[PDB]
């Protein structure tokens, strides 16, 4: 019982907020990970670095402020505050969007921090860590988006900014350059996430009407006790509802947890890595067979050809502004325009 | 070919839905 | 940079007056041709017609010229075509068809002016924008 | 009984293998009729006039396409909000090329699926359940809704319903993106904020039972032989469930109530989805997304973009883009 | 049942409101004055409005060289003039 | 305090107007409270409109919806809709909001302070909804004050100074109508129209002979209907058909308002005669016809022969035919060809627009008016920016007509999710199984297997 | 008897003292004009 399983004693007491070992990674990174967030949104620029308000103090409201990603010369750069750009100064630190690389950074540390946490606790309490295992799929997503996409980019500058209005922007950004909507890894997050929103809604209304009447109010939350032994609500009910309703049902409450696990897990982890083949380029953008006929046959048009016209729109107009290293000039006469418009 | 094989792999879930619910292990209390 | 003195400064007539409105009236100016114009003419274009633009190089060139203070005030109150050929008040707000274009009944001899001076000072200002359209939001 | 009588007797009865009720009555024969169409026109269907500019889509495997680009594709144009029925075509080959088995599908797909919803209801009484499962389902039902009948109707013409199929699912998105900037309307965010919930929701709740799940079972077989069907006994334990995920955030933000916990699972999803299918059904009537275009403006008057103007950008590029032949005016007023 | 103070207690107590009601006035006229006084458009390099462009300059100030970052900065802040 | 917590009631705070189902008095006073609440409403906005109104711009550039209706109704307007006395608009708000005080009045008394249950006060006033004959009754009363409140319209229209008709020859104006339609052929002919494009169902009013003699059917059907349903108790298939209590009529009533809610919002999106684009902007239909009115004038001033324009498809660039043939406008607003409006129905000939009248009789006044319509399009985003979702800040306009729109849509949608809920209840309720299964009986147990 | 000075204490008011303060910094810039 030395120094450190005194320092284990105390980090693992029963408080209003568990700390533990976790606690000390965890407490910090998050902590500069959302301050960092709110002081950019707040006082930040993006001027320097997009050529963009971005900020409260700037008039930006809650959707388009952000905390933008550095200027594309930046390229990987750290960004430390320390280091060869910034120099140890904080003002011109903002300015060159390190608060961008501190938030991803932190955040990332922070993520970790948050997984152990889950980790600890669970082993703590005595229970599997199956939420944790659950966690990796938002830490996929986080590593694969903030940090190997823009890896195989040029730079950072391609990540998403931090920012409401900024994220719409990534979305736009990755359909008209990537098709990433073609893509059958982002087409299996969608399912997943939408499947896993389907079981959310459907195992909770599932519970509350087959419930087992166990009070005389009107109001049935009270008639449940957390130490009662017995189902809440008859699963033969609801098995008998589903199969006679949809043809199928489950009849393992075990499985059917497990599954709602698997499914936006298993989403996510999918969608992950499109956007790790995204960081390449490497994309799903076109059917080949489609465009061999469509360049021969100027009668054959389908929605998958109408949807490349748009991204081409999309390309055209918005690489000017969206991407001002590159000093496009897009003479009006060169514009992509169907008629009219 | 290759609508062959679209409509060979829809056909085969659609099989598929036909014996999940009508021959499926029944569900027992026991 | 800033809305200053010079930016203010534009050409009364076409015999090389200015006149340099203040800060007050570059406000009213806006207002008021969001007021009684912008439903046609957002951002220098015209809806109805496009082929017509609000740029100074295009009111120019418009007879009579319309490029100063008094062409401005003068085609509010009797509009023409492009060649001064027809008059089209019965088809275009102005004082004259204030009947006709009711949100002309309240427009005074000042507010034509700050009307005319915000038609003038935007392109100071927005450059190729004003007049531009889609292309250059 | 009579006949009548021993006929209501089999359409009620809890007994079918599957429920038939009074709305599987309608339901039964009008969906079957949305799906032989459905499938049928996705495989065989030629080209479809969408836009009414006598400039055919090719839609079927048939003609062209593979599963991702493939769809029934819209009714023309030319007839907007017209009920097209096969006989009011002169022919199958004039009904096919305007468009009209979108017109069989949707309508009977709408109507099949309003009948499942109240078929829910219908079994729900026959079995002595509380209600509401019907309410839940009102979330994706209102929101197909949206895209097939209300959208269309405020734009009025079915050739703006969404496609049925992937591609011109993405079609239908991107275009309405460019008319109502719908990512940055609220009740499209509430959606979001739905679904991406919903999802975080079913992975936590799932991995929380999960993770405390009674020992029932030894380590060569699957726990799920630990829960026996219809056993009166819970399976997992509640108290350790909370006592673990009361102190990841803490006490007060975890539930002890199961009843509490599913109706939070239950309401979160569903109201977030009632607010998307809302966003689809009041940008049909063009009260679009925040606009912040040019908000941001310097002490000169010099237009200072913000993250709000690269998207105007980008919704520019699909705005001129779409319907290349289809706009002869400068205006896209529907 | 952690130990602390319940939060329904402290915040219906007359002393958390004797403390309460001078902390968080102080601290939210401290945050007013951190940008009435432009104090933070100086802290974190924000243009004023006034400060985007010079008089006639219509080209944003892009960083464009990653090691020499900090003096094209400077040297765009000293042309605004 | 009668069944005012949880443990008495059976109701949580969150479901507490669920306690007042029995209680008659207190449940009075709710509604008469919330009576109050719709009149001060009304009141208010109306002061509120009156206060912001500026009467030489449109209404439909000043975000109204109340001035809009009275203005329907032939008050304060005349020729074009032109406002020509505010006073009308000061009487309906004030008479609104003096009238809200005393509905407040007798709510806040019926709720706090009278009789909690009306039935040992009297046997007229007090109710059991499970009581057929009184509830077909008080829904008799109702009724007969429903037609009595159609026949104030008519009244309006025939005897007190008429209605605003677009459709009025020469222009627009406020117009007394004497031979409103009375023909049932004609008044129920709308009822059995389709609802799909070209038809439109009772949305498609276009005159108000119809509008009027319509009104005269429905108050007199609303006071025979209430006088049956005073002089009769519900027929037997009537009493086998549906469940009798408070929750369930509930339920019928969020049903019904559902459906009009739906109805209303599709009269307010494409009817320009009960809704006149003067007062509540061009529909999204007109706009865009417009619009193609609009261009064909220019190229046609400028020399264009607009029969003979071949568009960039081989579909006339700004004229073509409908799929019945009828001479209809070109490009997207092919899909509006079933709009009619005053400024565009003189260019129309029996087979649709006519080129003759097209190239010699265009007046300036559809010139401005068709300018106009096309320039308020009821297209705007959420926070009032008015035109196409790419266009810039600069105009505030979002069309009465969307606003009505989709708050009708809103609230319709969620009353039918009302409807579902309480009508779901009300069934379980009744049957005995709304708290839940009962474990010692639970009906799935005694079924066979499926299986 | 509680304490006062709690890691639950310490957690509060590292969210609480700087919401304030960028409360009040947000409510003076609604008062900034260009
Ligand atoms: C009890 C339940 C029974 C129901 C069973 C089903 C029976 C069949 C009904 C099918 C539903 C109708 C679909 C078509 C609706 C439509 O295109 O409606 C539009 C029509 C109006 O039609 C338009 O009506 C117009 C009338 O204007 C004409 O006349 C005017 C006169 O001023 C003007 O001059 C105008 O310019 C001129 O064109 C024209 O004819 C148009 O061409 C025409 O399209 O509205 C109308 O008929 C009335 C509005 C109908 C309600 C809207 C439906 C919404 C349902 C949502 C459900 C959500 C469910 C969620 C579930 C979970
Ligand atoms: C667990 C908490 C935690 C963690 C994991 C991090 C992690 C990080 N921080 Mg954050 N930070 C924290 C808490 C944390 N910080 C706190 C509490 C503050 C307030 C003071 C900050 C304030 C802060 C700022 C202002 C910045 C960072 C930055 C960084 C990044 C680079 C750090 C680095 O290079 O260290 C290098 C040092 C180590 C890894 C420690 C090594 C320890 C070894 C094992 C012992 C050897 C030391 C030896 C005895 C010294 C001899 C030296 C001699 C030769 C002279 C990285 C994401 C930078 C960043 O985000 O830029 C974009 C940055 O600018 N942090
Ligand atoms: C005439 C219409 C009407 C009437 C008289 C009732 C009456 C009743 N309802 Mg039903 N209901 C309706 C329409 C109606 N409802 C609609 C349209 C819906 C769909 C949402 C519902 C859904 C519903 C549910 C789900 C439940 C009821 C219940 C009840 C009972 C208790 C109500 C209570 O105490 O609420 C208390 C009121 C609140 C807690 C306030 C709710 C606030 C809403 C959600 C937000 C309003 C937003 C506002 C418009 C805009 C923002 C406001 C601003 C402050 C920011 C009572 C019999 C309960 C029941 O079944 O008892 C038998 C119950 O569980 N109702
Ligand atoms: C239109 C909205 C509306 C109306 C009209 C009512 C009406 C009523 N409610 Mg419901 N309720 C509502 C919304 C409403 N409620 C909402 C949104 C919720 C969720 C928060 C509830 C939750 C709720 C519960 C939990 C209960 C009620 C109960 C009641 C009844 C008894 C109230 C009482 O005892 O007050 C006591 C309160 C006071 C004495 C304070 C003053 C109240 C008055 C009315 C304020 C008047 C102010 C007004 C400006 C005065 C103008 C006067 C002027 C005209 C001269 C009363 C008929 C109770 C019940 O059913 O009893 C049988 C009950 O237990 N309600
Ligand atoms: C039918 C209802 C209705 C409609 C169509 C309108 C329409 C309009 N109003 Mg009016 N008004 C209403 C009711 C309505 N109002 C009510 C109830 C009030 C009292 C608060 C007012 C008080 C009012 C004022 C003081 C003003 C207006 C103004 C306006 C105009 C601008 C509106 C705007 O900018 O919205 C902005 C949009 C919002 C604030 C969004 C509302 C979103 C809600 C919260 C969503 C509702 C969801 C649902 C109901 C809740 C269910 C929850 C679920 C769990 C069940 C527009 C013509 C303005 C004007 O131009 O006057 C000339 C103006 O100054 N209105
Ligand atoms: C639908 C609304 C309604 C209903 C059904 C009732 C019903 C009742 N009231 Mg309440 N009340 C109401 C609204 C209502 N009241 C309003 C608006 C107020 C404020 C003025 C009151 C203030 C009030 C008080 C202060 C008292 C009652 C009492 C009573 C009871 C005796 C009434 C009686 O004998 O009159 C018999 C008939 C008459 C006196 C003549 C009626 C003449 C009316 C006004 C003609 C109106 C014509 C037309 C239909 C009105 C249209 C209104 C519409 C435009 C909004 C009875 C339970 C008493 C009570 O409960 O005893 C304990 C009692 O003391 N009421
Ligand atoms: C608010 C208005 C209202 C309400 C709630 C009621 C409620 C009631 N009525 Mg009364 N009634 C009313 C107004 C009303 N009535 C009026 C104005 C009249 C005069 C015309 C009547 C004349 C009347 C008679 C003659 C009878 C009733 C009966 C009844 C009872 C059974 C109703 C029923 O089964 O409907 C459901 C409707 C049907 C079963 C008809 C067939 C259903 C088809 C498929 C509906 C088609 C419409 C569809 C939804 C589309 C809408 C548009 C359409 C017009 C094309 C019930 C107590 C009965 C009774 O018991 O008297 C004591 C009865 O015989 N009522
Ligand atoms: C970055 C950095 C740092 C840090 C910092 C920090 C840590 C900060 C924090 C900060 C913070 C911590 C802040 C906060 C703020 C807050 C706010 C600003 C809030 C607001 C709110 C609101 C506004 C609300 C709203 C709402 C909602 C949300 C819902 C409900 C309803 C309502 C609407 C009410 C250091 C120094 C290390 C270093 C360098 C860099
Ligand atoms: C029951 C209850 C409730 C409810 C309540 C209510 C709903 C009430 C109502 C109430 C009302 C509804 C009230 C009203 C009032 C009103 C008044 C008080 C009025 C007055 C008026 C005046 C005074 C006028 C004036 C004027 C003139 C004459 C001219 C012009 C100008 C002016 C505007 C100044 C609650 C929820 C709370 C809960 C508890 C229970
Ligand atoms: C004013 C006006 C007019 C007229 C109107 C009228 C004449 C109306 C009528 C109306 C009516 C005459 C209506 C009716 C309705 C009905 C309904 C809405 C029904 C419902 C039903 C139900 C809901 C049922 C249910 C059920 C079934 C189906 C089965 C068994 C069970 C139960 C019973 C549950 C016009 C357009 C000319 C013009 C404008 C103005
Ligand atoms: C940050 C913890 C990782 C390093 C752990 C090495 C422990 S080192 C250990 O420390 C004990 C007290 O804990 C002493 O009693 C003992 O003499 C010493 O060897
Ligand atoms: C319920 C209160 C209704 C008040 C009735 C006001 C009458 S209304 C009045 O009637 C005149 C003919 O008598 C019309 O000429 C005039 O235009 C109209 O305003
Ligand atoms: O159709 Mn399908 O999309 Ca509704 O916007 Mn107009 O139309 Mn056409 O353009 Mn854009
Ligand atoms: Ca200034
Ligand atoms: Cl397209
Ligand atoms: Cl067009
Ligand atoms: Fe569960």
């Amino acid at each position: 019982r030395g120094w450190f399983d005194i320092l284990d004693d105390w980090l693992k007491r029963d408080r209003f907020v568990f700390v533990g070992w976790s606690g000390i990674l965890l407490f910090p990174c998050a902590y500069l990970a959302l301050g960092g967030w709110l002081t950019g949104t707040t006082f930040v620029t993006s001027w320097y670095t997009h050529g963009l308000a971005s900020s409260y103090l700037e008039g930006c409201n809650f959707l388009t402020v952000a905390v933008s990603t550095p200027a594309n010369s930046m390229g990987h750069s750290l960004l430390l505050l320390w280091g060869p750009e910034a120099q140890g100064d904080f003002t011109r630190w903002c300015q060159l969007g390190g608060l961008w690389t501190f938030i991803a950074l932190h955040g990332a540390f922070g993520l970790i921090g948050f997984m152990l946490r889950q980790f600890e606790i669970a082993r703590l309490v005595g229970v599997r860590p199956y939420n944790a295992i659950a966690f990796s799929a938002p830490i996929a997503v986080f590593v694969s988006v903030f940090l190997i996409y823009p890896l195989g980019q040029s730079s950072w500058f391609f990540a998403p900014s931090f920012g409401v209005a900024a994220i719409f922007r990534f979305l736009l950004f990755f359909q008209g350059f990537h098709n990433w909507t073609l893509n059958p890894f982002h087409m299996m997050g969608v399912a997943g996430v939408l499947g896993g929103a389907l079981l959310c809604a459907i195992h909770g209304a599932t519970v509350e009407n087959t419930l087992f009447q166990d009070g005389e109010g009107a109001s049935t939350f009270r008639a449940f006790n957390p130490t009662q032994a017995e189902e809440t609500y008859s699963m033969v009910t609801a098995n008998r509802f589903w199969s006679q309703i949809f043809g199928i049902a489950f009849s393992n409450k075990r499985w059917l947890h497990f599954f709602m696990l698997f499914v936006p897990v298993t989403g996510l982890w999918m969608s992950a890595i499109g956007v790790v083949g995204l960081a390449l380029n490497l994309r799903s953008y076109d059917f080949i067979s489609q465009e061999i006929r469509a360049a021969e046959d100027p009668e054959f048009e389908t929605f998958y050809t109408k949807n490349l016209l748009l991204n081409e729109g999309i390309r055209a107009w918005m690489a000017p502004q969206d991407q001002p290293h590159e000093n496009f000039v897009f003479p009006e006469e060169v514009l992509p325009r169907g008629n009219a418009l | 070919m290759e609508t062959i094989t679209y409509v060979f792999i829809f056909a085969c879930i659609i099989a598929l839905f036909f014996f999940a619910i009508f021959f499926r292990e029944p569900p027992r209390i026991t | 940079a800033e809305l200053t003195p010079e930016v203010l400064t534009v050409p009364l007539n076409s015999e090389g007056k200015t006149i340099t409105l203040t800060e007050k009236q570059y406000l009213e100016g806006k207002r008021l041709f969001q007021y009684a114009c912008a439903s046609c003419h957002v951002g220098g274009i015209t809806k109805t017609n496009p082929s017509l633009d609000l740029r100074t190089e295009t009111l120019a060139l418009a007879t009579p010229p319309r490029d100063n203070i008094e062409g401005l005030v003068d085609y509010m109150k009797n509009p023409t075509t492009y060649d001064g050929e027809q008059e089209i008040a019965e088809v275009h707000p102005s004082l004259r068809s204030a009947d006709i274009f009711p949100k002309m009944r309240n427009l005074t001899e000042k507010d034509l002016v700050a009307i005319a001076g915000h038609i003038l000072v935007e392109p100071k200002i927005l450059g190729d924008k004003w007049g531009g359209g889609k292309v250059y939001y | 009984a009579n006949l009548w009588e021993r006929f209501c007797n089999w359409v009620t009865s809890t007994d079918n293998r599957l429920y038939v009720g009074w709305f599987g009555v309608i339901m039964i024969p009008t969906l079957l009729a949305a799906t032989i169409c459905f499938v049928i026109a996705f495989i065989a269907a030629p080209p479809v006039d969408i836009d009414g500019i006598r400039e055919p889509v090719s839609g079927s495997l048939l003609y062209g396409n593979n599963i991702i680009t493939g769809a029934v594709v819209p009714s023309s144009n030319a007839i907007g909000l017209h009920f097209y029925p096969i006989w009011e075509a002169a022919s199958l080959d004039e009904w096919l090329y305007n468009g009209g088995p979108y017109q069989l599908i949707i309508f009977h797909f709408l109507l099949g699926a309003s009948c499942y919803m109240g078929r829910q209801w219908e079994l729900s009484y026959r079995l002595g359940m509380r209600p509401w499962i019907c309410v839940a389902y009102s979330a994706p039902l209102a929101s197909a809704f949206a895209v097939f009948l209300i959208y269309p109707i405020g734009q009025g013409s079915f050739s703006d319903g969404m496609p049925l199929g992937i591609s011109g699912t993405f079609n239908f998105m991107i275009v309405f993106q460019a008319e109502h900037n719908i990512l940055m309307h609220p009740f499209h965010q509430l959606g979001v904020a739905g679904v991406f919930g919903g999802a975080l929701f079913c992975a936590m709740h799932g991995s929380l039972v999960t993770s405390s799940l009674i020992r029932e079972t030894t380590e060569t077989e699957s726990a799920n032989y630990g829960y026996k069907f219809g056993q009166e006994e819970e399976t997992y334990n509640i108290v350790a469930a909370h006592g673990y995920f009361g102190r990841l955030i803490f006490q007060y933000a975890s539930f002890n109530n199961s009843r509490s916990l599913h109706f939070f699972l239950a309401a979160w999803p569903v109201v977030g989805v009632w607010f998307a299918a809302l966003g689809i059904s009041t940008m049909a009537f063009n009260l679009n997304g925040f606009n912040f275009n040019h908000s941001v403006i310097d002490a000169k008057g010099n237009v200072i973009n913000t993250w709000a103007d690269i998207i105007n950008r980008a919704n520019l590029g699909m705005e001129v883009m779409h319907e290349r032949n289809a706009h002869n005016f400068p205006l896209d007023l529907a | 049942t952690t130990g602390e103070r319940p939060f329904s207690d402290i915040i219906t107590s007359v002393r958390y409101w004797v403390i309460h009601s001078i902390t968080i006035p102080a601290l939210f006229i401290a945050g007013w004055l951190f940008v009435s006084t432009g104090l933070a458009y100086d802290v974190f390099g924000t243009p004023r409005p006034d400060s985007y462009y010079a008089q006639e300059q219509r080209s944003i100030p892009l960083v464009t060289d990653r090691f020499e970052a900090k003096q094209q900065v400077e040297t765009f802040l000293e042309q605004l003039k | 305090a009668t069944n005012r917590d949880q443990e008495s009631s059976g109701f949580a705070w969150w479901a507490g107007n669920a306690r007042l189902i029995n209680l008659s008095g207190k449940l009075l006073g709710a509604h008469v409270a919330h009576a109050g609440l719709i009149v001060f409403w009304a009141g208010a906005m109306t002061l509120f409109e009156l206060a912001h109104f500026i009467p030489e711009k449109p209404m439909y550039e000043q975000g109204l919806i109340l001035i809009p209706h009275i203005a329907t109704l032939g008050w304060g307007v005349g020729p074009g809709g032109e406002v020509v006395d505010t006073f009308p608009f000061f009487v309906v708000g004030v008479v609104h909001l003096i009238s809200s005080a005393v509905l407040g009045f007798g709510g806040v008394y019926h709720a706090i302070r009278g009789p909690e249950t009306l039935e040992e006060y009297s046997s007229f006033f007090g109710y059991d909804w499970k009581d057929k004959n009184k509830m077909t009754t008080i829904l008799g009363f109702h009724l007969i004050v429903l037609g009595i409140g159609a026949l104030l319209l008519v009244a309006k229209a025939m005897f007190f100074g008429g209605l605003y008709d677009t459709w009025a020859p020469g222009g627009g104006d406020v117009r007394v109508i004497t031979n409103p339609t009375l023909d049932p052929r004609v008044i129920f002919g709308y009822l059995l129209k389709s609802p799909f494009g070209g038809e439109g169902w009772i949305v498609s009013v276009n005159n108000l002979e119809d509008v009027v003699g319509g009104h005269i059917w429905i108050g007199l059907i609303c006071i025979a209907g209430g006088i049956w349903h005073i002089l009769t108790t519900p027929f037997g298939w009537a009493r086998r058909a549906f469940i009798w209590s408070g929750e369930a009529y509930l339920s019928y009533s969020l049903g019904a308002l559902s459906m009009m809610g739906f109805i209303a919002t599709c009269f307010v999106w494409f009817n320009n005669t009960v809704y006149p684009s003067e007062f509540y902007g061009p529909t999204g239909p007109e706009a865009s016809q417009a619009q193609a009115m609009t261009f064909l004038i220019r190229d046609q001033k400028l020399g264009a022969n607009v029969g003979s324009a071949q568009g960039p498809t081989g579909l006339g660039k700004y004229l073509m035919r409908s799929p019945t043939g009828e001479i209809i406008f070109g490009g997207e607003t092919m899909r509006f060809w079933d709009f009619r409006g005053p400024w565009l129905e003189p260019l129309r000939g029996p087979n649709g627009l006519d080129l003759n009248k097209i190239k010699n009789d265009i007046q300036p006044w559809q010139e401005r008016r068709a300018a106009e319509y096309m320039t308020h399009a009821p297209l705007g985003s959420l926070n009032s920016v008015g035109g196409v979702a790419t266009e810039i800040n600069s105009v505030n306009f979002v069309s009465p007509r969307s606003w009505l729109a989709t708050s009708h849509f809103v609230l319709a949608f969620f009353f039918l999710v009302g409807h579902l809920w309480h009508a779901g209840r009300a069934r379980a309720a009744a049957a005995g199984f709304e708290k839940g299964i009962d474990r010692e009986s639970e009906p799935v147990l005694s079924m066979p297997s499926l299986d | 008897s509680y304490p006062i000075f709690t890691v639950r204490w310490v957690a509060v008011h590292t969210l609480a003292v700087p919401t304030i303060f960028f409360l009040g910094a947000i409510a003076a810039m609604q008062f900034i004009q260009r």
